[PDB]
RNA sequence: GGAGGGGAGUGAAAGAGUACCUGAAACCGUGCGCUUACAAUCCGUCAGAGCCCUCGACGUGUCGUGGGGUGAUGGCGUGCCU
RNA sequence: UCAAACUCCGUGAUAGCUGGUUCUCCCCGAAAUGCAUUUAGGUGCAGCGUCGCAUGUUUCUUGCCGGAGGUAGAGCUACUGG
RNA sequence: GGGGAUAAGCUCCGUGCGUCGAGAGGGAAACAGCCCAGAUCGCCGGCUAAGGCCCCUAAGCGUGUGCUAAGUGGAAAAGGAU
RNA sequence: UUGUGCGCCGAUAAUGUAGCGGGGCUCAAGCACACCGCCGAAGCCGCGGCAGCCAACGUGUUGGCUGGGUAGGGGAGCGUCCUGCAUCCGGUGAAGCCGCCGAGUGAUCGAGUGGUGGAGGGUGUGGGAGUGAGAAUGCAGGCAUGAGUAGCGAUUAGGCAAGU
């Protein structure tokens, strides 16, 4: 029995051209040259998908950093006296009360102020 | 009012009616479930002690279970020869808010 | 989800600095923080958000050491032999906003957004600036304790 | 000399692009009545008689 | 001028016209949408404004467990094989 | 076309050499050392992987105990040499 | 440890030494072999390692006690130096 | 004078600052010694999915460990074609092709759908392979790039009027 090649290669040649729309030149036309870039673009959105989690935390820290600036306290010593005061909101949230309620802001860095030890410096 | 509850490791913003995408949980569709709270915003004063944050808990109610997004990995190494295909769609449940 | 800037959220405020006796890295860092808008809880690295910034008195701007006459400004025309230098005092006493301008330039992303950002900086070597309609508000580098 | 590498498809349309003809400029005339339009460098040559109008 | 084509007919079909079953890809056009002339790009990926299209709900535009196209801008990123 | 023409045939000559060898996933996972070699870029056996069978902690780590060294150090009218 | 001029990013041996090879991630500006740490997949959760916290660039123009004037910090000897 | 902690000359090559990564820093953002925070990875923890080995009880659940990987070893599968047998679909439209909308841990799938098309296909369970290409300065056909670019083949030379 004499095997055609043709409908098993025209299977796998028809979803990697498919996942490459939009790509610039030949690595959208190109079958040989759109598989180079499909595994690029996989090993970058796996990396990716790990890094976005760290690059989100630090927007958040930026966000919650600015808004405690605005109320005279740094970050560090407001993540400390949150953390004394037992409070459990994560920095998501944290970022966006400073985004959206800035009272509630407010009163959280009042109580983490409050939990503060009195000579941050002491060598307690 | 809003509160930030827990669930699955992770907390969320929720308000009255909100829909909100969680870890799945094991409770069927049209159920209700009970969840912890790690701050309440209730007009101006904000409640965040440990004590009164235990006095008070969310109730919402299971509207499905669905998937996640469809991920590709492909993990590769040039000049090696090794290649690894494989695929993920997280379980979800889609919870609405009831009250607070 | 996170939030995210919409079109017309940003909204904009000027700042005047007095250069006078001010250290130049300081004032340079504070002016780049404001111009990129990092004090602002709706800051996103995405966006200019920033505010726009007024450098007056920068002929009296402090210079510590003996940076005055011994660290260069340097350029090159790109003809052989090209490299021009100039020290901070005559680079001061011919163009007093360049140091400054220079200074603050050098903090900020070398991005395309940085080019953006660049064009809400105002910097003059007089006490006086031509921006009074905006109505700036006065801004004291200040030092947050911890 | 010879091409080191494939020009890419922009790069080869962009130089492309500036291989093309002008329209020529055509001003109006009578010749036996029919109004017909003429290139004005041959103006006076139909006014004579002399260009072929089809 | 022909070649060729447009009507008209034949044919079940002319998306069967003796360049003729089916008619893929590379390659070459035309039209529409988005984008692009201060910008250093292994050309993708992750965030993402704006614009356009589409499915639901309520009014007259405004959200949603939405979906697609393009993407200014920011982060990361040294082609495949031997 | 010439340090032994050309054509066909032996013939699919022979190359310890060079290149190439096409779908997927799961478990484990090296070596670049020893000996010999017309031997050194090859190969045989051993060392190190995997699979099956048999055997059970016999492997490993730490404490204690029993052993032999002639290195570091030191020493030299204790020898031999400078 | 040997050879070489104890010169080499030289060469040859020993090492229940490490890593790379065959190892991604974080750090050292970039950086196979250095430091932290061994990636089953997803998360817009938290705590840390090395390394860091003026701005680029996440986090301290942190606190207390002293020193430095050389931009030393941010490359080098014999030697010289109220 | 003695030892000391920091400093100074020695110091010194040829594209361009170039021996802090840059701006800049002694009003330290330098060094030493104490102290207090925070950032920081695919490490650890949290929540959810999967798999291998083993254990317990069962007649497949739970639990404990483990799951980077080249050469290589072992195990289980996707897709292609031809066929025995059995079934089902098809001019009321098969295959092939181009889309949409979805699906699976992977090769891949869609007895889901729309267009084109015009005669054969699917499924189960066995049997057999000319059974899978991205690369051999691989072979044949078609077509790009250079590019509307070089050249249009001597050293004599063509012009005008009329015609077709």
């Amino acid at each position: 029995a004499r095997v055609k090649r043709a409908l098993n290669a025209q299977k796998k040649r028809r979803t990697v051209l498919k996942a490459s729309k939009g790509y610039r030149g030949q690595r959208s036309r190109l079958y040989r040259k759109a598989k180079e870039q499909q595994l690029h673009s996989l090993t970058y959105a796996y990396r990716d998908r790990r890094a976005r989690k760290g690059e989100f935390r630090k927007l958040w820290i930026s966000r919650i950093n600015a808004a405690a600036r605005a109320n005279d306290i740094t970050y560090n010593r407001l993540i400390q006296g949150l953390k004394a005061a037992g409070v459990e909101v994560d920095r998501k949230n944290l970022a966006e009360l400073a985004v959206s309620d800035p009272a509630a802001f407010t009163a959280l860095v009042d109580v983490a102020r409050a939990a503060l030890p009195e000579d941050v410096n002491a060598p307690s | 009012t809003y509160a930030i509850v827990k669930t699955g490791g992770k907390q969320y913003k929720v308000a009255a009616g909100d829909v909100v995408k969680v870890e799945k949980l094991d409770s069927e569709p049209g159920a209700s479930v009970s969840l912890p709270v790690a701050l309440v915003v209730d007009g101006a004063n904000v409640t965040s002690k440990a004590d009164d944050l235990a006095k008070v808990a969310v109730t919402a109610e299971v509207l499905e279970h669905t998937k996640g997004p469809k991920i590709r990995i492909h993990k590769f190494k040039n000049k090696t020869g090794y290649h690894k295909r494989q695929g993920h769609r997280q379980q979800l449940t889609v919870l609405k808010v009831t009250g607070i | 989800p996170t939030y995210t800037p919409k079109a017309g959220d940003t909204t904009r405020s000027w700042y005047v600095i007095d250069a006078s006796d001010v250290v130049l890295g300081r004032l340079a860092s504070a002016a780049a923080t404001l111009l990129r808008g990092k004090h602002k809880p709706t800051f996103t690295p995405n966006v200019d958000g920033g505010d726009f910034v007024i450098v007056i008195n920068a002929d009296k701007i402090a210079v510590s050491g003996d940076k005055l006459t011994k660290k260069f400004a340097y350029r090159h025309s790109g003809y052989p032999g090209g490299l021009r230098k100039r020290t901070i005092g005559e680079l001061l006493e011919k163009h007093p906003t360049r140091v400054v301008e220079n200074a603050i330039i050098g903090m900020l992303p070398h991005n395309k957004l940085g080019r953006q950002i660049q064009k809400k900086l105002k910097v003059y070597a007089g006490p006086d600036h031509p921006h009074a309609a905006q109505q700036p508000i006065p801004f004291e580098i200040k030092q947050v304790a911890q | 000399a010879v091409p080191k590498r494939r020009m890419s498809r922009a790069n080869t349309r962009s130089r492309r692009a500036q291989w093309k003809a002008e329209a020529p400029g055509l001003v109006t005339v009578s010749v036996a009545g029919q109004q017909r339009k003429v290139p004005r460098r041959l103006l006076k040559a139909a006014r004579l008689g002399l260009v072929d109008l089809d």
